[PDB]
């Protein structure tokens, strides 16, 4: 039995070995999950950029993980629970989309996502997408009455060539959004929305990831 | 198994007031949120309105804000939903869903199809 | 019980075995000289110590028919306590309870740390690597002051309580270089920089102790080594520690404009609540002083940095440990248990 | 859709008409087991330590 | 360091009180 | 017309309802309260694992209750062996996220599913130094959730589709299918002589098939919220669920109502596996408090807490001879209590 005891021990090392070298390749890949609406067309994006699509690129020499939903059941209340432990999730919401109120099913996804006692220790990204659609379709208050009497923020800094009413619109969204993610106490985990249409969407995401990873790390040496 | 059967609807004019009822039972009608979802003809289901476990922190959709209303009576296990005005926008089915998990204020797949804590609805046209 | 008079007791056999013969003194040492020839020599280093500076010939001697004249003007007082022992009694009173505090709070921090086993981490594994420092920073100190207060043992004591001193310095100085090197790099944080860390934080201060016990042998090579007059040699032990002072008070800053970069993203309390509980943990303090001159503001010196500074260990093991969330989460879960 | 109506009919009616005996017989049943069978649970009695292999 | 730098001055302080007690021991 | 099957359901579920209650008779309560208490169960872990790296999601022992297989979300599944802690097998999955794994009865297969909608078998007998994937059995729409082997060559696998199948290795074709479920089906058991099997879904539903024609014999229904265990009794002829509700129902097949009911005011949480001891008597179930408990059956009374976890506990098992108990929680570690 001492030469069988020695095989098992020599296996043992040699699997502990590959789990070292498995380990530190997995721990230098970020885990992103990618979600979206059916006009989200999200489908744009990756092209920018089986059960599940995993993507692979590499940008400043950091690889990233990112998942797609794929073909799988719109009821997300089971499944969701496994990407609890990502770096991010990448929230794709087509602004333009009208045949239904696509906007009132996004914010209540974002605000049932935000308030899970699982995934309330993973930050959220937010992208509004399909802005040209929307420039287009306004050149809202039938679903958002609120949307009449707002004004634009001090704030806002629109790009050269734009109309008032586009910024104002795209800016009433993102303030909607981020005060039902702030409506209740957020720990651990951020907002960040940003608009896209856009080959800066991997610089975004990167950048977004290292302010995460940074505020992480406060928030365990408890500076912040 | 739970049920959510609905009372009340009909055929009125625009302007009218219709009480609608859903006796839900079989479960502890406090522990959960009440939602309010409406199908349009040829429309995916919308969310609409939701009440608290308390009731004290209540939200509606932009479309419906003002006009309408809920209340919660724990007592008698039901809810209630009054339409004080009617718009020709909202000749639909009501139903009146659950929410999922019990102890925790978010909810999933309230809007999703085929979903099993769903009423039979009713029919109100304006 | 004197052993003074050893070094004195040659003199005597040097004049006896060399109308004014030569005269035994027990404050110097006279050599026979010409009758009525005044004789000048300098006093002996031991008067030396109260004036560092060099010494001067000013004692003389007078020759009479059978004997050497009295000393009227009193030359031994020419060439070259209460209060002072006083203030160095209660200041080392004051260290080592402040010490003895410091340690024991370590002590059961340490013990909390290991007994939980979801607190084990990198950033942990250093917190312990530091508080095994401060033990054997405290256990030098007082092994130092119990042998004090020459022969080989003294030395390694006082080799020890330099390593152990100059560990501890370097410890403080890894923990702020992790520190920066997280926040710097938010990806791929840890390259084998576990064993960087230990290695430069245990290899280091045995080299530097190693140089400093061989040149003190080959150059000055004095009593036990306690005192250090030789500005050259200590410069070679003082050295890295303004170094790691300075390059630690850098780094600390540089972590906090990274915070206040980040705190003002579209707050002066937090910012200085942060830097409160971060002054311990970096030892911002030394830098205080560290600049100063030995001899210019000792005794403030010597309060702040060693009187006040013995409860840095205390400091660091309740603002870091007893407090923190995640050990008073699980000590709440284990008495739940019980 | 009507077929999945047809088929919620069809499955209640087929679990309707199979017959169901009294509580208290499975319940019996269920008893005997559990007495007839905690010796050859470890978890419930002590273990002997010389067939422990995890000791 | 400071605990350097208390010894040295504690060790020089306890020489020239050893020193100057011989001194006035021998002076009378 | 839809009016007519409606009305005919409701009235055959309404004569049900009342069939189902006039036949209750003891209701366990008063029949059981004869049998002694079983008493406080103070149970001890035994071995620790600590090779994984992400959190667990499944495991299932083997027939000789000697080596057990588990899977984690970073694409690894290892098995290990209960008696000298030493990994046997590591085998690099192709799709990192799976949600289920299964052993084979004879120990010479082994296959898992998650969300790559296909499951993959493994054979452990090496031909060229390395494990790869035998066959892939495509064709579930949705994500996979449970999967038992029936023999070595037949395999029941649930998904989230609302829908079971049955699958041959050598053909890898669908042989029979079990439809009728409106919830994502959560996990499914076998029953000792394999001829029945009760599969869980989240519509607070649980239905029990014929593995070989492929039809519903019953319907049990009482749970508020989603199931997300199954087990069955030893004896054969009963199971029991576990849902979000914080409570444990036990069904009878020949009942076909409700037994008993393991409900607790202070556990709020849900409830993620539910197991059985070889004699019945025990009843350890999972809890999403960071903690598992011992629902001791027949009487409602805790009997022990599991508190060596720091996550939630996502699966349990226990060993074919019942010698040992295993957990998996969400902090990588695999523990082993006797």
């Amino acid at each position: 039995q001492r030469n069988e005891e020695k095989a098992q021990r020599e296996a043992n090392k040699k699997i502990e070995k590959q789990l070292q070298k498995d380990k530190q390749v997995y721990r230098a890949t970020h885990r992103l999950l990618l979600l979206g609406a059916g006009e989200s067309g999200k489908n744009t994006i990756v092209k920018q950029m089986s059960g599940i699509f995993e993507t692979k690129f590499q940008v400043d020499k950091v690889n990233f993980h990112m998942f797609d939903v794929g073909a799988q059941r719109d009821e997300r209340r089971k499944w969701i629970q496994c990407f609890n432990d990502v770096t991010a999730i990448i929230f794709v919401v087509a602004s333009s989309s009208n045949q239904t109120n696509r906007l009132q099913a996004a914010l209540k996804l974002f605000d049932s996502i935000w308030n899970n006692k699982w995934l309330r220790d993973t930050s959220v990204i937010l992208f509004l997408n399909k802005q040209d659609l929307l420039a287009e379709k306004v050149l809202i208050e039938d679903y958002f009455p609120e949307f009449a009497r707002y004004t634009t923020p001090e704030d806002a800094t629109p790009e050269p060539g734009e109309d008032p009413r586009v910024t104002r619109a795209k800016y009433f969204i993102r303030d909607e959004f981020l005060r039902i993610s702030t409506a209740s106490g957020d720990g651990r985990h951020y907002c960040y929305p940003h608009f896209t249409c856009d080959t800066e969407n991997i610089r975004r995401v990167f950048n977004d990831c290292r302010d995460i990873i940074q505020r992480m790390h406060l928030r365990q040496y408890e500076l912040l | 198994q739970v049920q959510l059967q609905e009372s009340g609807g009909g055929l009125v004019q625009p302007g009218g007031s219709l009480r609608l009822s859903c006796a839900a039972s079989g479960f502890t009608f406090s522990n959960y949120k009440m939602n309010w979802v409406r199908q349009a003809p040829g429309k995916g289901l919308e969310w609409v309105s939701d009440i608290s476990q308390s009731g004290a922190s209540i939200s509606y959709t932009g479309s419906v804000k003002g006009r309408f209303t809920i209340s919660r009576d724990n007592a008698k296990n039901t809810l209630y939903l009054q339409m004080n005005s009617l718009k020709p926008e909202d000749t639909a089915v009501y139903y009146c869903a659950r929410c999922p998990a019990p102890f925790t204020r978010d909810c999933f797949d309230v809007t999703s199809t085929t979903y099993a804590y769903r009423g039979q609805g009713t029919q109100v046209t304006v | 019980d004197c052993i003074f008079k050893k070094e004195q007791a040659m003199c005597l056999e040097k004049i006896q075995r060399a109308g004014c013969p030569g005269m035994w003194d027990n404050i110097t040492c006279w050599k026979p000289a010409h009758v009525g020839e005044m004789v000048l020599v300098s006093c002996p280093e031991l008067f030396r110590i109260f004036n560092p500076d060099q010494d001067m010939g000013v004692v003389s001697r007078n020759c009479t028919e059978d004997g050497w004249s009295e000393p009227f003007p009193h030359y031994f007082d020419a060439c070259g306590t209460g209060d002072q022992d006083y203030y160095y009694l209660s200041v080392k009173a004051l260290y080592t309870v402040g010490y003895s505090t410091s340690l024991v709070t370590l002590t059961t921090a340490m013990v909390i740390l290991c007994r939980f086993r979801k607190l084990h981490c990198t950033r942990n594994f250093i917190h312990m690597n530091l508080f095994v420092s401060f033990m054997l920073r405290a256990i030098s100190v007082f092994i130092k002051d119990w042998i004090l207060y020459s022969t080989v043992e003294c030395k390694a004591v006082m080799v020890f309580f330099h390593y152990c001193v100059v560990s501890n310095y370097f410890w403080l100085f890894i923990e702020g270089l992790y520190l920066f090197t997280l926040l710097v790099e938010t990806f791929f944080p840890e390259r084998r920089y576990f064993y960087w860390y230990t290695i430069i934080g245990w290899g280091t201060p045995t080299v530097c102790v190693t140089v400093w016990a061989t040149l003190r042998l080959y150059f000055d090579d004095t009593g036990c080594w306690d005192m250090n007059d030789s500005t050259a040699l200590w410069w070679v032990i003082k050295g890295p520690v303004v170094g790691s002072i300075m390059v630690n008070f850098v780094l600390f800053i540089g972590i906090i404009v990274i915070l206040v970069q980040k705190l003002q993203s579209p707050i002066y309390l937090r910012l200085a609540r942060s830097t409160l509980l971060l002054i311990p943990l970096f030892g911002i303090h030394y830098t205080v002083f560290a600049f100063s001159p030995e001899n210019v503001s000792k005794r403030e010196r010597l309060v702040f940095e060693l009187g006040l500074g013995s409860f840095q260990g205390f400091v660091v093991a309740v603002l870091y440990c007893f407090l923190n969330g995640e050990v008073q989460a699980e000590i709440k879960r284990k008495w739940r248990s019980w | 859709s009507i077929a999945q109506a047809r088929k919620l009919v069809e499955q209640l009616k087929m679990e309707a008409n199979i017959d169901r005996i009294k509580v208290s017989k499975a319940a019996a049943d269920l008893m005997a087991y559990c007495e007839a069978h905690a010796k050859e649970d470890p978890l419930l009695t002590p273990v002997p330590a010389s067939e422990n292999p995890f000791r | 360091h400071s605990d350097a730098v208390f010894t040295d001055n504690y060790t020089r302080l306890r020489k020239q009180m050893a020193v100057k007690k011989y001194l006035n021991s021998i002076l009378n | 017309e839809l009016d007519q099957l409606r009305q005919e359901a409701e009235q055959l579920k309404n004569q049900i309802r009342d069939a189902r209650k006039a036949c209750a008779d003891a209701t366990l309560s008063q029949i059981t309260n004869n049998i002694d208490p079983v008493g406080r169960i103070q149970m001890r872990t035994r071995r620790t694992l600590r090779g994984h790296l992400a959190k667990i999601y499944a495991m299932h022992w083997g027939t000789d209750s000697r080596l057990l297989v588990s899977a984690s979300q970073d694409g690894k599944l290892i098995i290990w062996d209960s008696y000298t802690t030493n990994k046997v097998h590591a085998i690099p999955l192709r799709s990192s996220w799976v949600m289920t794994c299964a052993y084979a009865p004879s120990g010479n297969y082994v296959a898992c599913g998650g969300l790559d909608n296909i499951c993959s078998i493994y054979n452990l007998k090496t031909r060229e130094g390395n494990v790869r994937v035998s066959r892939e059995l495509a064709g579930h729409t949705g994500y996979l959730s449970c999967c038992r082997f029936l023999d070595d060559n037949q395999i029941v696998t649930s998904s989230g589709d609302t829908t079971c199948a049955l699958w041959d290795i050598e053909t890898g074709q669908q042989t029979t299918t079990f439809t009728g479920h409106t919830g994502d089906v959560m996990s499914l058991s076998l029953a000792p002589d394999t001829r029945l099997f009760v599969s869980g879904a989240c519509d607070a539903s649980a239905k029990l098939w014929d593995v070989r024609e492929g039809m519903c014999r019953q319907t049990f229904t009482g749970h508020e919220s989603d199931i997300n265990a199954i087990c069955f009794f030893p004896n054969g002829n009963a199971f029991a669920t576990g849902s979000d509700d914080a409570t444990c129902r036990l069904f009878d097949l020949r009942a076909d109502q409700e037994l008993m009911t393991y409900s607790h005011d202070n556990i709020i949480c849900g409830i993620t596996s539910v197991s059985f001891s070889k004699s019945g008597r025990l009843l350890l179930a999972g809890y999403d408090d960071f903690n598992c408990n011992v629902w001791d059956a027949l009487k409602a009374d805790r009997a022990g807490v599991l508190a060596g976890h720091d996550n939630r506990v996502s699966c349990l098992g226990v060993t074919d001879d019942g010698m040992a108990v295993a957990t998996g929680s969400w902090d990588s570690f695999l523990k082993i209590w006797n």
